[PDB]
RNA sequence: AGCCAGGAUGUUGGCUUAGAAGCAGCCAUCAUUUAAAGAAAGCGUAAUAGCUCACUGGUCGAGUCGGCCUGCGCGGAAGA
């Protein structure tokens, strides 16, 4: 798990959210699906 | 936001009074309440309401729908309240909450013994369910969620308090 | 009793599967006479005695199997 | 967008293992009822249940959306 500059693939259960202008990857069923950059 | 224009329709036991600044609320479950309209513009036609911006400001929707969502909860809060089930199913768990005090057996060094903020009342008529009484949707949720931080459910056993809906994503140990 | 038209076609055609590996495995061909032995499997559920009609469902079954209607 | 009824049928298409339960190889990609639902994308477990497309339809009802360029900011960003 890292902040990972590129967002490129998701699942339909992954919400994705924008905070302080930056995108974050987040999913209720997949604790590995975490990114903090974009 | 079409919901900010949706009528709300004030229910029984509630009374609303309106001005060009500040909205005034009375209700049989709440207390005399006023809200300042420092960023929003609100109208009330005897039993039905509408919200918007007081000057544009780009797109106009930034605060008015939030101020409306708050009002559309408040007019229920001040007459009948919100759902009041916070439940236990784990072994050796016991509810003993009373008045402003949270007493709870959850597998820790102390029975919580927490004193709560203002505007909130707690009871447990059964040892398996906590019942929260209040007219504010924010405090009734925030106290149950701040209580969620006391022994957070563990990744492979998932035991703790639930809001009458099971959500914990509890793991299974490696395969096998 | 008699089996379904599909396996009764595999008993008449040079097929061993399935069409298999192209240009290595085979399907053969079946004649109008060889079709009309299989069409008898319809002669008590179809109300008309027309042999052409009861063979149309076999020619359709042959396409559903890649089987060749060739003399 | 939300709320909500239907995601059906020929059919266990056929070969096959282990169940096949849409979610397993390879072969057939056609048909029907209708206002309307693919020989259906996908997840889910060893299997299930569950989640979830597709298409039509019920209610409010006026505007709404996804890319491809361009001026300018946003983060990307760690050193004595």
């Amino acid at each position: 798990m890292k902040v990972r500059a590129s967002v490129k693939k998701l699942c339909r259960n992954c919400k994705i959210v924008k905070r302080d202008g930056v995108i974050r990857v987040i999913c209720s069923a997949e604790p590995k699906h975490k990114q903090r950059q974009g | 936001s079409r919901v900010a224009k949706a009528p709300v329709v004030v229910p029984a036991g509630v009374d609303v009074k309106i001005n060009g600044q500040v909205i005034t609320i009375k209700g049989k479950n709440g207390e005399l309440t006023r809200t300042l309209n420092d960023a929003v513009e609100v109208k009330h036609a005897d039993n039905t309401l509408t919200f918007g911006p007081r000057d544009g400001y780009a797109d106009g929707w930034a605060q008015a729908g939030t101020a409306r969502a708050l009002l559309n909860s408040m007019v229920i809060g001040v007459t009948e309240g919100f759902t009041k089930k916070l439940q236990l199913v784990g072994v050796g768990y016991r509810a003993a909450v009373k008045g402003n005090v949270i007493n709870l057996s959850l597998g820790f060094s102390h029975p919580v013994d927490h004193q709560l903020p203002a505007g909130i009342t707690a009871e447990c008529p059964t040892q398996t369910e906590i019942v929260l009484k209040g007219a504010d949707k924010q405090v009734i949720g925030q106290v149950a969620a701040d209580l969620r931080a006391y022994r957070r459910p563990e990744p492979y056993k998932g035991k703790g308090v639930r809001y009458a809906d099971e959500v914990v994503r509890t793991k299974e140990a490696k395969k096998k | 009793k008699t089996p379904p038209a599909a396996v009764l076609l595999k008993k008449a055609a040079g097929i061993k599967s399935g069409s298999g590996k192209p240009n290595k495995d085979k399907v053969g061909k079946i004649s109008r006479a060889q079709l009309q032995e299989i069409a008898q499997t319809k002669a008590a559920d179809m109300t008309g005695a027309d042999i052409e009609a009861m063979t149309r469902s076999i020619e359709g079954t042959a396409r559903s199997m890649g089987l060749v209607v060739e003399d």
